[PDB]
């Protein structure tokens, strides 16, 4: 049974997902349109450097996010900030479509649109199977805003200087992910250890990103289409 | 380095 | 009476305009879409970023700017561009509006709507003001982009190194735009003296935005909502 | 240093 302290942290962590994932997807006729090799990158780097604000917004209310220095809050954004924007994505991706489904039908994203923003299906590929791979794990909200927040404080993420100050917050999460599975997700008893696998995933995607990123970042005349907080986060200075 | 992030995060 | 070389120039200057100035106006819809404080701030920082990008592709082709080096290019044209930006916004301006038309309803610039991009009326005033005056000119489209030509290739730009070539670029330029208005422009004996108070108005226009862009550079929430190309080109690097 | 601009003037 959990304690309200661990109830104290699933419902602040959901709060800040309902704060800051805009399931009404206002916000997206505001970028670039979409236009259907590079032609979905405008769009799509728009697309990306909102979400990073909203991963931002997400992060400062982990309880002892905001207490750690600015430069490990800044190396763990740096280094995970695609990988919570994959996790996120979830929610709006669909089995029957294979899609990631926001608001009209200009925003809706096969995977034909997006191999068509500088990156190939060696990134493409994979992240679909992820996706689908999760969908197919049912996650509870509760369940889906810990993993995030897991994710988020991995101490194992190049630049951080107080290891143990986040491993201990990462830890106290986990335990909640793990009591939680047992008391309110009935047949979940395979399923942590489920979600750490697609925290491996989630690795290895993006180790394949900055790989091709670099590719992108080399070309100015693909580089200028980025946003400044794009080049910021994905950027490979200290 | 990195001016936006700063911002950002208050 | 102009000469071959004189006349093979404005040749090269028309044809370079033509090459750079779409009068269709087709991009606009790549743009981040106006919103009729900061507003406008997305779309206006994509019409011009694409606008430099334009300048660009015409400094390129005036005969001579090539052949200059590369940090000589790059002074001259970080220095220029908003003047010649401003210039050229002239063939969409309308006495009739105080407007600048470009193509559909929704490019279709008041003084209000370039109001809500971070930049006050002491430079949208001055502005309005140079834009009726030049158009009140009636230039000859050979004058417009001899003008063009001319405020590129000012020596008395922070950053130029060789002086006494781009002088020697610039007084060629001037000698065809007077012979040009004597020969070919009835009643122009006082066009020249005027054109060259507009590169004064010009320069004022210039110091204003430099000025109320260092506001915007320093307020991150507003300088991440420019573009890679834009922060290059109005940057203090050197 | 004005990495798009070099870029774009070749
Ligand atoms: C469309 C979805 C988001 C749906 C959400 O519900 C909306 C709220 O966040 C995103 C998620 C991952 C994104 C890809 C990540 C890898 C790469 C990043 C790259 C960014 C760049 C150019 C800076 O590397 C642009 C192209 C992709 C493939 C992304 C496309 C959009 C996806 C699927
Ligand atoms: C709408 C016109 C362009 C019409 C052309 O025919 C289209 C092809 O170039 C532009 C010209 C000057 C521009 C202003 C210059 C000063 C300032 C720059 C600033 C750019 C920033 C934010 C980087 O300082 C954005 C806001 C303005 C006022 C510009 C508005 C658009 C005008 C009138």
């Amino acid at each position: 049974m959990l304690s309200d302290e661990q109830m104290q942290i699933i419902n602040s962590l959901v709060e800040a997902h309902h704060k800051t994932y805009d399931d009404s997807y206002s916000d997206f006729v505001r970028f670039r349109p979409p236009v259907r090799r590079l032609s979905m990158l405008p769009h799509l780097a728009d697309l990306v450097s909102y979400s990073i604000q909203k991963v931002i917004g997400f992060a400062k209310m982990i309880p002892g996010f905001r207490d750690l220095t600015a430069e490990d809050q800044i190396a763990l954004l740096k280094s995970s900030a695609i990988e919570i924007i994959m996790l996120r994505s979830n929610q709006s991706f669909s089995l029957e479509d294979m899609s990631w489904s926001c608001g009209g039908p200009d925003f809706k994203y096969c995977i034909n649109d997006v191999t068509k923003a500088g990156h190939t299906l060696e990134l493409l590929e994979p992240l679909v199977k992820f996706q689908v791979g999760l969908k197919k794990l049912k996650l509870h909200e509760e369940e889906h805003v810990l993993l995030m927040a897991i994710c988020l404080l991995s101490p194992d993420r190049p630049g951080v200087q107080d290891h143990v100050r986040i491993e201990a917050l990462q830890d106290r999460l986990c335990d909640v992910l793990q009591a939680y599975i047992r008391i309110q997700h009935p047949g979940g008893r395979l399923l942590y250890a489920k979600m750490i696998q697609k925290l491996a995933d989630l690795r290895s995607l993006n180790e394949e990103h900055s790989k091709q990123y670099r590719s992108l970042s080399f070309q100015p005349e693909h580089s200028m289409q980025l946003t400044p907080l794009v080049l910021e986060v994905f950027g490979s200075e200290v | 380095r990195h001016k936006i992030l700063h911002r950002l995060l208050q």
